[PDB]
């Protein structure tokens, strides 16, 4: 029904020129400052308050609360596109994942061929190279729902519930992108994980191993892969 | 199935058990409760133990890739590459079995006095004979078998007799007449009851 390029421009516009007087009355760009902070890798989570979005685009807040997973992706796309122009220095590579991102970026530049059109599969998945994560803070105009009454009519919608936490698992690594290396080629293979289970890949799909028609068995490894801190809780009605 | 002897256990540990394999003529040599002494070879045996992390696969070294619609992926790809887990467990393949502490030095199907007598060396049986002719053998065995226990001579005699036992018999109608002496020791704390039991058990 709607055009997501225009929605991405809308969310870019919101992120770039929304301001508030939070800093002791001084007018700050609430989200541009954070784009700076997480372009320099000093911040991971960006909590996009939807009350701020509603100040100037309540239709956008309605669209967000009605799909809420398309728009989390859109907001992540938009912030990922805005980060390069908010970067005012060079990240200190505080992490080990950062080294993998930097090496992948540098290799991509090195073999660029800017005008050559590469295959849709011959690219880094977005999730592999983000390092930030974007979350919504529900509009206060949404009254909290009761756990019993969150049903199939609210699948895909952003809802707010409250209850007692009864049970929390331990924090453990959830695979987001499974990275493989091959025994023939030297390319990496990426398998973004959406399901609760996945079948690990066997053969590599890289260009060289297709040209050579070689075996090209690929090996799943934790070192280049993307994990996220994962935790499952049970929450209960008041 | 055997397990390591209690004089071999490290601290805080449960005895390790391994399953030993007996073959053609050694096959029925070791019975339950025996402290036996197996000579043979430690071997690996393919095992079925998974759901752990996958590890140690074996696949063909032929560089082979499935075509469109027959891609070497999933169950089909694993079957086609012939991949199989390499899981092993340790088993003992025993060629010979013998007691660790043998009773005789002469031999080891049924048991008669003459069979026992042949089963032992001439020195061992001359010893057996000379204590069988030994007057005061009752007291000699009592003292030789509970050396550290003072007093309780009646208990020593009773336990010795229980060790020898009586003659089991079966009536013509069918009832069995018991021939095993059962002995109970009742007494005050620290009167060496547990010591009597330990003496017999060792
Ligand atoms: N008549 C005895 N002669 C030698 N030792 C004795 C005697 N009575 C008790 N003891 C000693 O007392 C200790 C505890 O005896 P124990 O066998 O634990 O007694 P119980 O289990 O009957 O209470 C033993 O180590 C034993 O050496
Ligand atoms: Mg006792
Ligand atoms: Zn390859």
């Amino acid at each position: 029904l709607k055009d997501y390029a225009l929605e991405k421009e809308k969310v870019k516009k919101f992120l770039q020129e929304f301001y508030q007087d939070d800093e002791l009355g001084k007018k700050q760009f609430k989200y541009g400052n954070q784009l700076v902070r997480l372009a320099h890798r000093e911040q991971v989570a960006l909590y996009v308050d939807l009350d701020d979005v509603a100040e100037d685009d309540p239709e956008l807040v309605d669209s967000i609360c009605e799909n809420a997973r398309r728009y989390a992706k859109l907001f992540a796309d938009a912030v990922q596109e805005l980060l390069p122009q908010y970067k005012e220095r060079e990240v200190v590579n505080k992490d080990v994942l950062d080294v993998y991102i930097e090496h992948r970026l540098m290799m991509e530049q090195r073999s660029r061929d800017p005008g050559m059109v590469r295959s849709p599969q011959n690219q880094y998945p977005a999730e592999l190279m983000r390092r930030f994560e974007l979350y919504f803070q529900g509009p206060s105009s949404n009254k909290p729902r009761v756990i019993r009454e969150v049903r199939a009519d609210s699948v895909g919608k952003l809802v707010t519930v409250r209850g007692i936490v009864t049970r929390v698992s331990e924090v453990k690594p959830k695979m987001v992108v499974a990275t493989y290396t091959c025994d023939q080629c030297g390319a990496e293979t990426y398998q973004p994980i959406q399901s609760p289970t996945f079948m690990p890949l066997i053969m590599c799909p890289s260009q060289e191993c297709q040209t050579n028609r070689s075996g090209g068995r690929l090996y799943l490894q934790t070192r280049g892969s993307r994990f996220i801190k994962f935790q499952e809780m049970k929450m209960q009605e008041h | 199935r055997i397990q390591e002897t209690q004089a071999e256990l490290p601290r805080g540990s449960i005895p390790r058990s391994l399953e030993v394999i007996l073959r053609a003529e050694a096959v029925e040599s070791a019975q339950a409760g025996d402290k036996c002494d197996f000579t043979g070879t430690l071997i690996v045996v393919p095992d079925v133990s998974k759901l752990s992390t996958p590890g140690a696969r074996a696949e063909t070294n032929s560089r082979v890739s499935g075509v469109d619609g027959y891609e070497t992926e999933g169950i089909r790809g694993l079957r086609a590459l012939g991949v199989r887990d390499l899981s092993y467990r340790l088993v003992f393949l025993a060629c010979c079995v013998a007691p660790t502490n043998p009773r005789f030095g002469g031999k080891e199907e049924e048991q008669t006095a003459e069979s026992i007598k042949n089963q032992m060396t001439v020195k061992e049986w001359e010893k057996v004979f000379e204590m069988s002719q030994d007057k005061n053998l009752y007291h000699n065995l009592c003292t030789s078998l509970f050396p550290t226990i003072h007093g309780n001579d009646e208990v020593k005699r009773g336990v010795l007799l229980m060790l020898f036992g009586g003659v089991p018999k079966t009536t013509g109608e069918g009832t069995s007449l018991r021939g095993d002496i059962n002995v109970c020791i009742v007494g005050d704390p620290s009167t060496a009851k547990s010591q009597f039991l330990k003496h017999v058990e060792e």
